[PDB]
């Protein structure tokens, strides 16, 4: 009579077993104890059956050391790093290739004519890039890119699919921007496969603006500079410096952003875009002879100074851009009357050369990160354990459940 | 309480907002660091497939 | 002389300050009329001299902006939307005396 | 370090982990886990009502 | 070879325990002690003798 609730709940719980224990015992304890074990051993079989089919598409099984998903290993490491720590304290040590140049330059063109001309919003009239956009490029068949790491099933050769895909990126671009600016550091993750793509991660950072017009929020240019720290403070970053080709070098902002990152050019390659606008105005071949020799740019960027050219129409297909680029570079006096041989200028040489420099930096510096993170853990565990000797291992899921049981108790 | 706790079990944001004791967050960081070390070495191990 | 704000090609580092002094000798004149020559082969977001007249002539009493290479608006080389806005004046962080096409 | 519980706890934890990866648990990885697939198939057989 | 794959791997636990014990004795008593094998001690004694 002192208490009756406990008796009632226990009695009905005892009744539930008498009728259904022959099903509850299997489901509640036997299945759950084996459930974790089968995850390691039997799900292994189903994962391998599909993985092998996927590897055949990769060709990794067929060919030793050659696999399109091999480059996807690089992105996976960075994806965890960005989720673990997106701040400069970690991002500044992560190798990457960035597209850096005047906003006017159309700097992203270096990537558009590879895979992004089909799915990335472009065209003149407004600033397009709103936040860093990273594209994981990999040798493979045509395949709809991942959008914010989300799976998609689209045909990259048809306009109806591509237009929807262009919308998806635009939504992320604008949503990353908050009131008070027009640019945001919040990144957009893209992973695309297709012919002509190199194994590398190229990031289209928002274009720098010398002055913040009344059509942009006041903090636009300061924000871009802070976002530009992705390479200015990153010894592991490779910078593609884009000069707006139509105007001259002394006027451009990119000169100062990179020269304060690496004045020797060791971490950067200079690239020029819209060179063909030299022949829509009075062309200066002598000014182009200073461009290739880097007399005109203070960062002294290393490598061949590739040039990107295009019709200027925002609907030109990737194949059309490549054909236009080859014909123009092989005949234009801008390069034929100066020491810029077309086969070095062509964007496809830059993609190969950028891929070549990409793996040079990644292998050299990646091993330093392993020691750095391990040292970080030991220093964190030593202090964390000393201040919290009770908890040698803790998780927020373990913390909640203890309270859940404690509260109910 | 059981109904509420189950809602909290699913309510990750409140669990994060409620569980801000600076040791679980450090423990969470340690887990992430451990995961990165595996992810860093996994890629580094994949670089070493050349030899 | 046109403003550079950065010195390249072995040029003496004092060149940008000399240029600004030469141009401020007039842009700081209360009665002067300032004609800002804007390269039209670039988006409006790239404007080197806007920030100077926005301080020496924030009231739009002297400064007139003129767009060069207007043929690039026809070709879409330069963003037409920003060109229309600069014609209307929505992109200036200042008052301006006027705007004309080159 | 002398007469400090923290050092004893660290030593105990290191030794405990070494024992956890020792031969006592290593054998079970090659004698018990590989039949969890058969256990799962038997669970599926048990949940089916055909036998009942 | 089955016994090899089953049992040889766990010999690392005792190897690590032995290294830990030796390095622990060093840290507690011989923080300056290194791989002071037949060559290093001989060289140090020789140099001290000559000096
Ligand atoms: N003339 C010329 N136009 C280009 C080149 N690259 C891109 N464009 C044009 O610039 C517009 C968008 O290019 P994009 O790379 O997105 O530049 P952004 O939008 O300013 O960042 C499109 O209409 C393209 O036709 C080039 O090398 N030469
Ligand atoms: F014109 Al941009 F990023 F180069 F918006
Ligand atoms: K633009
Ligand atoms: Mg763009």
């Amino acid at each position: 009579a002192t208490d009756r609730g406990s008796e009632s709940d226990k009695h009905f719980r005892k009744v539930s077993d008498k009728e259904k224990i022959d099903q509850l015992q299997e489901e509640l304890l036997h299945t759950q104890l084996k459930y974790q074990r089968i995850l390691e051993r039997l799900e292994k079989e189903n994962k391998e059956l599909r993985k092998l089919v996927l590897q055949k598409d990769d060709k990794g099984i067929h060919h030793r050391k050659l696999k399109k998903s091999l480059i996807d290993m690089y992105s996976e490491v960075l994806d965890v790093l960005s989720d673990y720590d997106a701040s400069y304290n970690t991002q500044d040590h992560l190798p990457r290739v960035v597209v850096v140049g005047d906003q006017s330059a159309g700097k992203t063109s270096v990537l558009e004519m590879i895979a992004q001309a089909r799915i990335f919003p472009r065209g003149s009239g407004e600033m397009m890039t709103r936040s860093p956009v990273k594209v994981t490029l990999s040798e493979g068949p045509h395949h709809v890119a991942l959008f914010k790491d989300s799976s998609r099933e689209f045909d990259l050769t048809k306009e109806e699919d591509l237009a929807a895909l262009r919308h998806e990126i635009e939504l992320r671009m604008r949503k990353n921007v908050k009131e008070g600016c027009t640019v945001s550091p919040e990144t957009i993750s893209l992973n695309v496969k297709g012919p002509g793509l190199q194994r590398m991660v190229l990031v289209d950072l928002p274009g720098v603006i010398n002055t913040v017009t009344s059509g942009m929020a006041p903090d636009t240019k300061e924000t871009i500079f802070s976002i530009s720290k992705a390479y200015m403070q990153n010894p592991n970053a490779i910078i593609l410096c884009i000069q707006d080709g139509s105007v001259d070098a002394e006027r451009s902002i990119v000169t100062d952003l990179v020269s304060q990152m690496d004045p020797h050019g060791r971490r950067t390659i200079f690239v020029l875009t819209k060179v063909d606008l030299a022949e829509k105005n009075v062309a200066s071949p002598s000014r182009i002879q200073q461009i290739i020799e880097g007399k005109l740019f203070p960062m002294k960027a290393l490598g061949y100074f590739a040039v990107v050219t295009g019709k200027g129409n925002s609907s030109e297909s990737i194949e059309a851009i490549r054909e236009y680029e080859e014909e123009f570079f092989q005949n234009s006096k801008l390069l034929k009357t100066s020491m810029l041989k077309a086969h070095q200028v062509t964007t496809r040489n830059l993609s190969l050369a950028v891929s070549d420099c990409f793996w040079k930096m990644v292998r050299e510096s990646v091993e330093q990160q392993a020691d750095s993170f391990k040292a970080t853990r030991f220093n964190l565990e030593t202090e964390w354990k000393n201040n919290y000797p009770r908890l040698r291992e803790l998780d927020r899921n373990e913390l909640f459940e203890k309270a859940k049981n404690e509260i109910l108790d | 309480v059981k109904e509420v706790l189950e809602d909290f079990a699913e309510d990750g944001e409140k669990k994060i907002k409620l569980l801000t004791g600076k040791r679980v967050q450090l423990a969470e960081d340690l887990k992430k660091v451990r995961e990165i070390q595996e992810k860093l070495d996994a890629f580094i191990e994949a670089l070493h497939q050349e030899k």
